[PDB]
């Protein structure tokens, strides 16, 4: 690579020390395949051994790439993020396009390697230390520090940001009403054209980075894939809240007003302008829960009244973007999640529920991780920035999986609840 | 003069800050005169040199008598020193369990003599390690010192020492890559599959290298043979196990002295199996003073002698093995504790452990059972670097069926099912849907803030109506209570119906243990029952509630 004009200075707030985070323990296969990797880059110059003056620490996985066979390299920068880049979205930092969301198809394409042509701050580089953990705490680990701008930092993107722009500029002129958006190591490009317009256009995108010296290895299975979906592509145009449905049936018994009078009286926390009176008339004194009850005009009246007050958007609910984005996820069984993304109670700022084969391939953490990098995804594409989520799942369990089924180069924050009771008839 | 030419690891102090400037008049010719001795032997040795009333910094310097009162030892203080030090990585946290080693023909071990004096210190930094030995009251000008070398105490030795061995240790791993060095503290732990012969020859080898970068090393033989004591252990040739345990017998036990008894008892478990520490430390549940006078409870006297009886008899475990698969396997012991052995063999145990549920009011299981398993796969992975194959006491379509209805996501790796008892079931399960033909119990209860009265009750459908009035309790408790009333009340197949979500998180959480009675006896009566369908409604929105006070 090459040594453009001095390096960006990188500092921190004042009085804000480096990141110090422990290493989780690892498989043996995945600390082998650290090992090799940090040979191969120690032999690039991107990453140098340190000495035990170097007290800071960030954590490294291994995850494999996108669908390969073959091992890739995982930081975990979240501390050193919020150590810097929160003066780094300031200084640096990269606007976001609220007309992404809009187009109809949108292709993601990982740009990482790019960074790694540019070299990093050398007073800065003491605080890109990772470990790479010993089995049984045998030996103490290896620890390098980088020496080019690291994947997975968020002020690497916004030092190499101008670099982007101007590469970005001959195809931004052809292309006027094609949307891109930088987003860590990863390009957004989205387009109204039809999928194969779309498709061939972002191939235009490729080889016109590729010849301007960015790879790009998101190349697809060539020539003859023997199974798969090839294009990672998304559909913002059809993305909103999902809005509440009201069991739809033809005869209802006592039990089944009685889920309906208490779905209809949580829905009014969020909707204010529902009326249960006449379905509470219906029932009244004590009966059996299989009893069928009649419904009544008036009871109708008020049911179709309440169901298209929920086909609505609520009142008062906009993005926030001093407060940070909430994700909850919901388990509703046989391979199905839902989800809220809200930044203050009740008001959602969008909903949806996210599938997957059933059975007989995979199991709940595989489905959960999915979910999660699904959400990410739609929350970097409205927003431009990701949630906090609220998993349904042990800590540790957690901890030791997510890494199996990460495709993802960027890692949310997320917390673990054992709370929810109700909510799955509720939501689903 | 066990000095080195070791590159040095540059140091710095904590930014904004400055060298310790704590001066030292006091005290006693005695000591005064016994310092000298010692600094004009390390002077000699070039640890430390004499420095001129150029106004560096200070730390304070004291002296004592080293055990038996044979040969005396120096001290310095360098706490001041050590809080203006800059951070460095951490040395070890955790040390390897035995279990996670693996057999070697010839194991040796070695001490470092002088250790940390033997190792230079970063020239820039050295001005900061400044003391001054007194005169005696006559103020006349004292010697003063540095050191030229990593100071006993100072924050930074211990990290550089480590590092700095291991880059004296590179080249000779390199001429040797089939021998293995463990590094620890002071002492350095080398084993290998070569004859004894030539094992004996390379330790010697590995001597002469440490000797020539300035690094003493046990004279006599190689020294220590096995065991090995090491960290509270015993490691044998062919096995390892823990170092003798003791419990003390008492007439009173105080809450240090139960604290020191847990203690011993965990410490334990990782190799006797069966050690129970749930009564003992319920006697600790109370946080208080360390010093209190705590009277045993009968379970926990029981508790006690069962383990005194499993520790009659001495236990192995053994090494680890690479070719061969990992299992663990568990079994209840039942007080909502569950213990493990893991093993590549029959007959001996790498070794063992215990889980047990502390957080929660209510828990189940097949829960608990999930729950060890994370907690042996996280420590598989930790010891081996890879996860056991499960050997579980549960069948498989309960598993499934528990994991399918569960709300959190539960992940486990393959397993196959012992029949070994006391197996792993659902006592019982809720109705997904209402029952047909079932008297229909319509459940309330409600107490006063203040008299902590109240009273649980229900309405049926067939007309039946009871009130039941209770002392002592509480909203939550009276709910609970009114659906254990409608469980009594009621025939094999019962439809309860609630307006608190507290009972109903309870209930649906299906637990088939908890810490209060009302819950166990709702436990003892679902699982007594055919079909129970327990359903929710709002409270106070009048639909089919009671509207007893
Ligand atoms: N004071 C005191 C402390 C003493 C002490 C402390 C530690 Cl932590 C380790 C140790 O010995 C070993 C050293 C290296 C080794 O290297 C093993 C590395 N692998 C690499 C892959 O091949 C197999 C070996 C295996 C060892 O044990 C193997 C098992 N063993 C233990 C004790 C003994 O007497 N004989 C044995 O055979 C000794």
């Amino acid at each position: 690579p090459i040594s453009p004009i001095e390096t960006v200075p990188v500092k921190l707030k004042p009085g804000m020390d480096g990141p110090k985070v422990k290493q989780w323990p690892l498989t043996e296969e995945k600390i082998k395949a650290l090992v090799e990797i940090c040979t191969e880059m120690e032999k690039e110059g991107k990453i140098s051994k340190i000495g035990p003056e170097n007290p800071y620490n960030t954590p490294v996985f291994a995850i494999k790439k996108k669908d390969s066979t073959k091992w890739r390299k995982l930081v975990d920068f979240r501390e050193l993020n919020k150590r810097t880049q929160d003066f780094w979205e300031v200084q640096l930092g990269i606007p976001h396009p609220a007309g992404l969301k809009k187009k109809k198809s949108v292709t993601v394409l990982d740009v990482g390697d790019a960074y790694f042509s540019v070299p990093l701050d050398e007073d800065f580089r003491k605080y890109t230390a990772f470990t790479i953990p010993s089995i049984n705490n045998e030996t103490p680990g290896i620890r390098y520090q980088y020496n080019v701008l690291p994947q997975g930092w968020k002020g690497s993107p916004a030092i190499f940001q101008s670099s982007m722009t101007k590469i970005l500029e001959p195809f931004k002129k052809q292309n006027p009403d094609i949307v891109i958006y930088q987003y860590m190591d990863d390009l957004y490009v989205g387009s109204d054209l039809e999928i194969g317009q779309h498709r061939t256009k972002i191939e235009e995108l490729r080889q016109h980075l590729l010849r301007w010296g960015l790879t790009t290895p998101d190349k697809k299975h060539q020539k003859e894939p023997p199974f798969l979906w090839m294009g990672y592509e998304l559909h913002p145009d059809k993305w909103t809240v999902q809005p509440i449905v009201l069991p739809e049936k033809d005869s209802w018994t006592v039990n089944d007003i009685q889920k309906l009078v208490g779905k209809l009286n949580w829905a009014s926390q969020i909707y204010p302008g529902i009326k249960v009176r006449q379905l509470s008339k219906l029932l009244r004194g004590t009966k059996a829960l299989t009893e069928v009850i009649p419904l009544t005009e008036e009871a109708e009246l008020e049911l179709a009244e309440n169901r298209e007050i929920l086909k609505e958007p609520v009142h008062g609910v906009y993005y926030d973007p001093s407060k940070d984005l909430i994700a909850e996820i919901q388990k509703q069984g046989q391979g199905q999640w839902t989800y809220q993304i809200y930044q203050e109670p009740f008001k959602n700022l969008k909903t949806g529920k996210y599938a997957r084969m059933r059975g007989a391939h995979t199991n709940d953490v595989k489905q959960l991780t999915e979910a999660v990098q699904k959400i990410t995804t739609e929350s970097i594409v409205i927003w431009g920035k990701t949630p906090k989520f609220k998993l349904p799942i042990q800590k540790e369990t957690w901890e030791t999986w997510w890494t199996e089924y990460w495709q993802a180069t960027w890692i949310p924050e997320w917390e673990f609840v054992n709370t929810p009771p109700l909510v799955k008839l509720w939501y689903q | 003069v066990p000095i080195s030419p070791i590159e040095t690891v540059p140091v710095k102090l904590k930014p904004g800050m400055d060298g310790p400037k704590v001066k030292q008049w006091p005290l006693t010719e005695e000591k005064i005169k016994a310092l000298v001795e010692i600094c004009t032997e390390m002077e000699k040795e070039g640890k430390i040199s004499k420095i001129g009333p150029e106004n560096p910094y200070n730390t304070p310097v004291f002296a004592i008598k080293k055990k038996d009162s044979t040969k005396w030892r120096k001290l310095v203080d360098f706490r001041e020193l050590n809080k203006r030090t800059q951070d460095f990585w951490e040395v070890q946290l955790g040390i390897p369990h035995p279990a996670g080693l693996k057999k070697k023909k010839s194991v040796t071990v070695l001490d470092v003599g002088d250790a940390y004096f033997s190792v230079p210190l970063d020239e820039d930094f050295r001005k900061y390690t400044a003391f001054t030995i007194p005169s005696i009251n006559n103020e006349t000008p004292g010697i003063r010192y540095q050191y030229n070398v990593l100071p006993q105490g100072w924050k930074g030795s211990p990290a550089i020492f480590q590092s700095s061995m291991t880059k004296i240790l590179e080249p000779f791993a390199a001429q040797n890559p089939d021998i293995v060095i463990y590094q620890y503290m002071d002492d350095l732990y080398v084993g290998s599959d070569l004859e004894i012969g030539q094992h004996r020859t390379k330790i010697e080898e590995l001597r002469q290298h440490l000797l020539r970068w300035g690094l003493t090393t046990p004279d006599k033989k190689h020294q220590k043979e096995p065991p090995f004591l090491w960290m509270g252990y015993e490691l044998h040739p062919d096995k390892w196990t823990v170092q003798p345990i003791v419990l003390p017998e008492k007439d009173s036990w105080t809450v240090n002295d139960i604290q020191k008894l847990v203690g011993k008892l965990n410490w334990a478990s990782q190799i006797y199996p069966g050690i129970k520490v749930r009564q003992l430390s319920k006697l600790l549940r109370g946080t208080k003073a360390l010093t209190e006078v705590i009277p045993l409870t009968e379970e926990a006297e029981l508790e006690l002698a069962e383990n005194r009886e499993i520790l009659k008899e001495p236990v192995h475990g053994v090494y680890y093995d690479p070719s061969k698969d990992l299992i663990a396997e568990i079994q209840k012991q039942g007080q909502g504790q569950w213990t493990y052995q893991i093993y590549q063999e029959p007959f001996k145990n790498l070794k063992t452990g215990k889980y047990a549920r502390m957080r929660g009011a209510h828990t189940n299981d097949v829960k608990q059972l999930t729950e060890a398993v994370q907690k042996i796969t996280t420590e598989s992975i930790v010891i081996w670097g890879k996860t056991p194959k499960f050997k579980l006491p549960i069948q498989k379509e309960t598993w499934e069926t528990w994991w399918t209805e569960y709300w959190q996501a539960t992940w486990i790796p393959e397993w196959e099912f012992v029949n070994t008892p006391p197996l792993v079931k659902l006592w019982y399960q809720l109705e997904k849907e209402p029952i047909v033909g079932a008297e229909t119990f319509y459940v309330d209860g409600a107490a006063n803030r203040e008299t902590k009265l109240g009273k649980a009750g229900y309405v049926t459908n067939k007309g039946r109506q009871k009130v039941v009035p209770l002392t002592n309790t509480t909203n939550q408790k009276t709910e609970l209570q009114a659906i254990y009333l409608a469980l009594q009340d009621s025939g094999l197949e019962v439809n309860i119906v609630t307006d608190s979500q507290y009972a109903l998180g309870i209930i649906q959480a299906q637990p088939d243990k908890s810490e209060s009675e009302l819950v166990n006896q709702i436990i003892e009566q679902l699982i007594k029952k055919e079909k129970v369908y327990l359903a929710w409604v709002p409270a106070h929105k009048g639909i089919g509630g009671n509207e007893q006070v």
